[PDB]
Parts: structure tokens; C-alpha cells; sequence
């Protein structure tokens, strides 16, 4: 497969913790950092929030989950995320079928609980409500994984 | 008779991909969507069927979510219920009115660990694990303005 080493990569991160005693489980940001550390990305600083600022300066910006899920499936690491009021939330776009036909596959960690974590097996339309999921940004970095 | 308790969430047989739970006052259903599984934790999708069991009448919640499969809890009037909701990191605990499926009241509780029992709600920060006890700051909440 050309996106296996990002799968692999969501694999490993998934029980690290790229902040020190905060599961990644338990971290969305952090379960991203470690992914982009793993696969040697250039990823912007900070909690989610600011990592959505940093994706929107210095990545291009994707048109819909399903060109999202094209990138990904490229081997590219594709972030899809949206800002919240104080929490935010960001998860690493795999390729694979569209929820409802619109919705990607992603892997993210949440700090909501074992309802907002994704090992692969929810799209960013099982994770993000019925709203959010409409408003989500998907970015990706201009070289490949694979 | 502002007490919480949870409602366990169950298959409901004969409802095809239905999912449900109720006491003597009001019962709670959802539909799962999830393509893949046959027992989800957590509902994307509206409606939410409510149920009144004294009057006979029955309301849909037609937007919110995601609702927690774990996160349901009927007031002992009958006449709230409590959900979890959540999107992406964020989350929620919503009342709702029993007899007209409203929003009767909402708190952001994102990023806090949380627990609902008889004595009212607790959140918790600084966490080993999704137990709320395992929060070094943990604080009592009242469940009033949730109720009435």
C-alpha cells in the first residue's frame, strides 16, 4: 500500500505521549505531533488551536474531505482541523470509503473521551458533530510520505 | 428529585439498528448509522426519540450530537434528561425537557474529566485517566439549573 506508512506511523503514536503524562489517546494535538515527528513533517507548535494557525500559514489548504482523502491516499499526511472556543481538534485523514459519502477516515486522539478517539475505524464525520463536521479545514503538506 | 441517573443504552429487538433504554417515566432511542458497527458508542446522527410514558406523546431532538451512548440520564421526575454530547475535543452536558424535546439548559465542560451521580456532578482537570478520580482539581457542580 502507498499511505501504509502513515497508518503505521497513527499505529505507533497511538501510545506515546508527545506531551510528558498526557496519554495521546488523550491528546489530539499530541497524537498529531508524534504522527509528524514519526514520518518527519514539519508541524506547527502548540495545542490544537494553534496548530490549526500554523497549518493555515504554512499548508495548502484542500478542498473537501474527499481531496482529502485522495492526498492521503497518495501517502501525504493530510490534517484535517477545526478550531474551538478553547478546545480545538485536529486528526491525521487516512484514505479509505467517505462516511455518507462526504466524510473521511481519520485517526485522532481526544481529550472528550473514548467517544471522541479515532484508531481508524471513524471518520472526521463520527468524531465532529453534525455541524462542525460541515465547517472542518483539511491541510496538507506539499511532499509525500511514501 | 434533582438526582441523575444513568440510563443504559441498549439494542432494542424487533427495532432494526435501533438503540434505546427507558424507566417507568420517559424512553430515550437513537438510530445507528455506523455502517461498520453493530455496537457504537456514540450517535452522530438525530433524531433522538423521546418518549413521555405519562402523557403518551412523544418528541424528536432533530439537531445536536454527538450524543455518548454512556452519557444518558433521566432526571427522577422524569421530566429532564441529561446528555453528553461532544464534537471533536470539545463536549457538553444539555438537559433536555422531557414533554417538548427543548433545550432547558447547557454547559461546556470540554477538556474536563466528568462523573454524574446522586450527589450531582463532578469535573476534574489535570487527569492520569478518564476517571474524573484520577483528576488532581476535581469540583462539585450543581445539577440545579439543569432541573425545574
Amino acid at each position: 500500500s502507498l499511505d501504509q506508512c502513515i497508518v503505521n506511523a497513527c499505529k505507533n503514536s497511538w501510545d506515546k505521549s508527545y506531551l510528558a503524562g498526557t496519554p495521546n489517546k488523550d491528546n489530539c494535538s499530541g497524537f498529531v505531533q508524534s504522527v509528524a515527528a514519526e514520518l518527519g513533517v514539519p508541524m506547527p507548535r502548540g495545542n490544537a488551536n494553534a496548530m490549526v494557525d500554523g497549518l493555515e500559514q504554512s499548508w495548502t489548504k484542500l478542498a473537501s474531505g474527499a481531496e482529502a482523502a485522495q492526498k492521503a491516499a497518495q501517502g501525504f499526511l493530510v490534517i484535517a482541523g477545526l478550531k474551538g472556543r478553547t478546545y480545538g481538534h485536529v486528526a491525521v485523514v487516512i484514505s479509505g470509503p467517505l462516511y455518507r459519502q462526504k466524510y473521511p477516515m481519520c485517526w485522532c486522539g481526544s481529550i472528550a473521551g473514548a467517544v471522541g478517539q479515532s484508531q481508524g475505524l471513524k471518520s472526521v464525520g463520527q468524531v465532529w458533530n453534525r455541524t462542525d463536521r460541515d465547517r472542518l479545514n483539511y491541510y496538507v503538506y506539499s511532499l509525500a510520505s511514501c | 428529585d434533582c438526582t441523575f441517573t444513568q440510563l443504559e443504552i441498549v439494542p432494542q429487538f424487533g427495532s432494526p439498528n435501533m438503540f434505546g433504554g427507558e424507566d417507568e417515566h420517559v424512553r430515550v432511542m437513537f438510530s445507528n448509522e455506523d455502517p461498520n458497527d453493530d455496537n457504537p458508542d456514540a450517535f452522530p446522527e438525530p433524531p433522538v426519540y423521546l418518549a413521555d410514558r405519562d402523557s403518551g406523546n412523544d418528541c424528536r431532538i432533530e439537531d445536536g450530537g454527538i450524543w455518548s451512548r454512556g452519557g444518558v440520564f433521566l432526571s427522577q421526575d422524569g421530566r429532564r434528561v441529561l446528555m453528553h454530547e461532544f464534537s471533536g475535543s470539545s463536549a457538553e452536558l444539555v438537559s433536555y425537557d422531557s414533554a417538548t424535546c427543548k433545550v432547558v439548559h447547557r454547559e461546556d465542560i470540554s477538556g474536563q474529566r466528568w462523573a454524574v451521580d446522586k450527589d450531582g456532578l463532578r469535573l476534574g482537570q489535570k487527569c492520569s485517566g478518564e476517571s474524573v478520580d484520577s483528576c488532581a482539581k476535581i469540583v462539585k457542580r450543581s445539577l440545579a439549573p439543569f432541573c425545574q
